[PDB]
């Protein structure tokens, strides 16, 4: 039931303010006096925990809502799950209090039992279960567009000249992004023609054994494809990792930078100079 | 019935349609050796363009037709290795495999042309 | 899966290896129709020289092809159509079949590249 | 202290004073590759007449550094690695470390010219 259960909400708001009041003290005083004034936080807790039980006894839609911008609130407010597990901690240490103080519980009896006494633990387990499956949405969905944008980042091979395509790569290159890389760039030599590629090395900070090895492997599948590839400027660290790999490095033609790697590019396409 | 052989411009020119692994490799390297043996052609131009699956079969098969030719002529593989089975080819067959013609054959044709012009 | 249609210098190269009903006839010319339209090429050359039989049916297959390709762009029948082949082409499908090389490949392709040059 | 980087012309160079094992070695390495990718000269010269003796770990440092400065410009081991550090450096660095010059820096001074000039 959740009309009486509201009826000692009434009361239990100020028990929870009291417990703010209470909590307010540990946590990160400065900052949460200054982002939001004490009665305005008040209200709004009041208002998360009054009209929770306000329909009939199953559910509602616009408090789900409500619930959902209260969850988005508080995390741009600076309450992640951590504080709002503390929050219902100190929720349940002043139901307690209260129980012990003003022992007014749901059904009518001389003496209840402890029916009512844990159904209240339960209705609070189940209000932090929406609120915490409400809290992790939006997070969900910008961790996910953040990773589809450094999906599409990580090989930009738009930039082409005429029977020229210089691929630019600064991140750096983990064992996914090495894998984004080759394919990306065989696929993209496939779709463009093309008969250099000037790989843009200067940027990674660290490359390990296994990305220079791939690195390598995509200039010999360029080459095996039909084109040129130029790696441009490598850095010393790069360098040491390469050499340290111990694999041949004789087919692949180097370049201090792209100045001068794309005039070399041109002397191969020898009536491309012009 | 798989094997096109054609022949032109003192070249040969064959393709590959098949893109099956036992009966492509043998009657493949067996008939291009036979042709290339029967009609002195210094030049000889092969299609990958259809296959888009390779194991180390057709692999190491490719590999041997390819130092056969160039134990009797010229050789390039004018077609690029598809990314798919181009990472299988240098993972195993790793060979240079003759010139390359970035997926153009039109491009190799000249590339022949203007290699046996010297 | 046994029509290996070529490209080189703009132009087009057909092989046929077998001869089939009702199947290879039909899937052949829209093969050969789907390529010359989706690529561009002013010149076609087509191949015969494996096949040793023709009916009616092929036949008209054939001379419908050479004039559906005139439709678009110069064609050839650029090999060597043997005797037989040839007494029955000439029987049943009377048509000159456009400008025809019919001794090898290397001669129609020399023709062609020296009419579409000028 | 012991890394005299020089930059003249279109080029650079170094002179070898330490020999000592480790600590010279390293620090040689690590200034060469800062100073190659700081400035952006095509040829870079070392120099190794001051040598007498090296063991392995000198010699393979030297190829690394050959190798090093090779992934950004060509580059010549000018003076003449005397006959007991060239004998270890064939039994422990096997390669063909570069372009070399022979004892003489103004040979190599005019061959690294000579070969960015063209």
């Amino acid at each position: 039931m959740y009309k009486d259960f509201a009826n000692f909400i009434r009361t239990n708001k100020k028990d929870l303010l009291n417990n703010w009041m209470n909590e307010m003290e540990k946590q990160s005083d400065p900052l949460i006096n200054d982002i939001a004034k004490e009665p305005m936080y008040e209200e709004t807790s009041i208002e998360f925990v009054d009209l929770i039980v306000s329909n009939i006894t199953e559910n509602g839609s616009k408090f789900n809502e409500k619930l959902d911008d209260f969850a988005e609130k508080v995390v741009h407010l600076g309450w992640p799950i951590h504080f709002v597990t503390t929050g219902l901690r100190v929720f349940g240490l002043l139901v307690y209090t209260a129980m012990r103080d003003e022992d007014l519980f749901l059904k009518r009896e001389e003496k209840p039992e402890d029916d009512a006494y844990y159904r209240f633990e339960t209705w609070l387990s189940s209000m932090y279960n929406k609120v915490v499956t409400a809290y992790a949405d939006t997070w969900e969905k910008t961790v996910s567009i953040q990773k589809s944008a450094l999906q599409e980042l990580s090989a930009p091979l738009l930039p082409i000249f005429e029977k020229i395509s210089v691929m630019p790569l600064i991140g750096t290159i983990d064992t996914e992004r090495a894998k984004l890389i080759i394919e990306n760039l065989l696929i993209g030599v496939v779709k463009n023609r093309s008969e250099v590629v000037l790989i843009d090395i200067t940027g990674v900070p660290v490359v390990d054994t296994m990305v220079a090895h791939h690195i390598i492997q995509a200039s010999e599948a360029v080459r095996l494809v039909g084109c040129q590839a130029m790696l441009v400027g490598i850095r010393p660290e790069i360098a040491q990792t390469i050499v340290n790999l111990g694999i041949e490095l004789d087919q692949i033609i180097t370049t201090n930078t792209m100045k001068k790697g794309m005039e070399r590019a041109l002397a191969l396409t020898n009536r491309e100079i012009v | 019935m798989g094997i096109p052989i054609l022949k032109l411009g003192e070249c040969l020119l064959i393709s590959i349609q098949s893109e099956l692994d036992d009966h492509t490799a043998v009657e493949f390297q067996e008939d291009l050796l036979a042709k290339i043996h029967e009609t002195s052609a210094r030049g000889v131009v092969i299609d990958i363009t259809s296959i888009d699956f390779i194991d180390s079969f057709i692999a190491k098969i490719l590999g041997d037709v390819v130092s056969m030719s160039k134990l009797m002529g010229a050789k390039v593989v004018v077609t690029g290795i598809q990314p798919a089975v181009a990472i299988t080819l240098i993972e195993l067959g790793i060979t240079f495999s003759g010139v390359l013609s970035a997926m153009d054959l039109e491009s190799g044709l000249e590339k022949l042309k203007q290699e046996l012009g010297e």
